[PDB]
């Protein structure tokens, strides 16, 4: 039923580790590009009348 | 022509130029609002003030004596113009000010009629002078928590809390005799001066130093002052530039000048050798803009300025600009940097030999002060002469390509996209 089977666990074990790094690592580059936005400082000084 | 000067107990200096008509005698000082601090901010503003004050400034005019002044970031300065015979009653107000009246300048009286002065005139200044409040707040940003991101005119808030006190206390520390230098120019001769001055002894507070800091950093940030009651969009944008006494002092402004400055009304202006102008006024991407290789004893900084009422294309403004800053690494051509070099020159020309005595005064001072000595205007085109495409090249590598910035503006800066955008353009992709 399942003529693949052993092939199939295979090619999955070298899937899961890549797209598992892949995973990772987009997270660490999407932080830094965001790092400016993320520590951004406001102030409000009331403009006169 | 003549760099002339000599050190006895005061370091004198003077450029003396035959056909001048006046004459400007003066001392100007090592130290400038990067020696002040967040909360005493403003007191080298103060002290041009009052010695400008109607009171001092009446004294000298019976005697037929002008009076000038300039504060700036590494210096400060005080100045008093004469005709070319009363070259020593300027001695004696200068001595009479800075050592008899350090206590008449400063009543109760006449400190208050100034501080009311000069805080109508800061507050003018944020109000009205964008181009000039925007490159102030440019270096506020770009050098924070150090030195040189202190304001020249000083701070609103450390202006009305400032008191009497504190110019004793900053005088007495700074207007030392070595963190000085007497400067005189205009027509009279080294040693007319320096007899005049080596007559009067009396050294006053001799062997004392001024203190110590924490050396200036760059740091890529921005501080974005919105403001859409304002008719157009002021901004200014730069990376860590040179410092003067600097092996690329010249390369740089000679890669500022390529750029150049450009004004969108003046026919003229519109038909300069700059590729950028191609890019700019097909949809008229600004009023002006300006660049500039500005530099001081510990950094500097090399940028542009621009100020435009086309608020919904700044995006290309700032992106055809650093397009082509991106070329001075790669692409730039033998007769830009040769464009360059003559204009350079001129500008060069213009600044250092000027019909205006106290231009030079300052000049002189400023720069025998950091460096000991004066670089001759026809040593500095030997050097300007001498530079390559490769050394426009190997400098913009360092400098700008990939490289953090710092950003300031005010006014309709809505379009004025966010840093990393900015910031991703001081590179192109490549294989």
């Amino acid at each position: 039923a399942e003529p693949e089977h052993d092939e199939r666990k295979r090619l999955g074990l070298k899937t899961v580790i890549i797209l598992s790094s892949l995973y990772l690592l987009s997270i660490w580059v999407k932080k830094f590009k965001w790092a400016g936005i993320k520590t951004r400082k406001f102030v409000f000084n009331p403009p006169k009348p | 022509a003549e760099v002339t000067q000599l050190s006895n107990g005061i370091v004198v200096a003077t450029e003396h130029n035959p056909s001048a008509h006046t004459a400007s005698v003066g001392v100007v000082f090592g130290s400038g609002a990067a020696n002040e601090n967040p909360y005493n901010n403003g007191v080298s503003n103060l002290w041009k003030n009052i010695f400008l004050s109607k009171e001092n400034s009446a004294v000298a005019a019976k005697e037929g004596l002008a009076l000038s002044s300039n504060i700036s970031r590494d210096f400060q300065s005080y100045i008093v113009s004469s005709l070319p015979g009363s070259t020593d009653k300027s001695l004696d107000f200068l001595n009479q000010s800075f050592i008899q009246q350090k206590a008449n300048l400063l009543s109760s009286s006449n400190f208050e009629a100034t501080k009311k002065s000069v805080l109508k005139q800061v507050q003018d200044f944020e109000d009205n002078d964008h181009p000039n409040r925007v490159l102030e707040h440019l270096h506020s940003t770009a050098f924070q928590n150090t030195p040189l991101s202190l304001p020249t005119r000083g701070t609103l808030e450390s202006l009305e809390n400032l008191v009497v006190a504190d110019l004793e206390s900053f005088a007495n520390n700074h207007f030392l005799n070595s963190n000085a230098v007497v400067v005189g120019t205009g027509n009279i001769k080294h040693e007319d001066l320096v007899n005049s001055i080596e007559s009067k002894n009396l050294s006053l507070q001799t062997g004392t130093k001024p203190v110590l800091k924490k050396k200036a950093a760059f740091l890529g940030s921005e501080v974005r002052l919105r403001d859409d009651t304002l008719p157009k969009a002021w901004i200014s944008l730069a990376v860590e530039g040179e410092p003067v006494n600097s092996p690329n002092y010249f390369v740089a402004k000679l890669a500022a000048q390529i750029f150049g400055s450009y004004n969108a009304f003046e026919p003229a202006s519109r038909l300069q050798g700059i590729k950028l102008l191609d890019n700019i006024q097909e949809y008229q991407l600004c009023d002006n803009f300006n660049h500039f290789s500005l530099s001081y004893k510990d950094s500097g900084l090399w940028g542009f300025s621009t100020a435009t009422r086309n608020v919904t294309m700044i995006d290309d403004l700032i992106h055809f600009t650093l397009k082509q800053w991106n070329r001075l690494t790669i692409s730039v051509t033998d007769t830009e940097v040769e464009r360059a070099k003559s204009l350079l020159k001129l500008q060069l020309g213009q600044l250092y030999e000027s019909g205006n005595p106290v231009n030079d005064a300052n000049l002189l001072g400023a720069e025998v002060l950091i460096k000991g000595s004066k670089l001759s205007l026809g040593e500095a085109f030997k050097k300007i002469d001498a530079i390559t495409v490769k050394d426009v090249k190997a400098w913009a590598g360092k400098r700008l390509w990939d490289q953090d910035i710092a950003i300031a503006g005010t006014g309709q800066i809505e379009g004025l996209l966010d840093y990393m955008r900015i910031r991703s353009d001081m590179s192109m992709m490549r294989w």
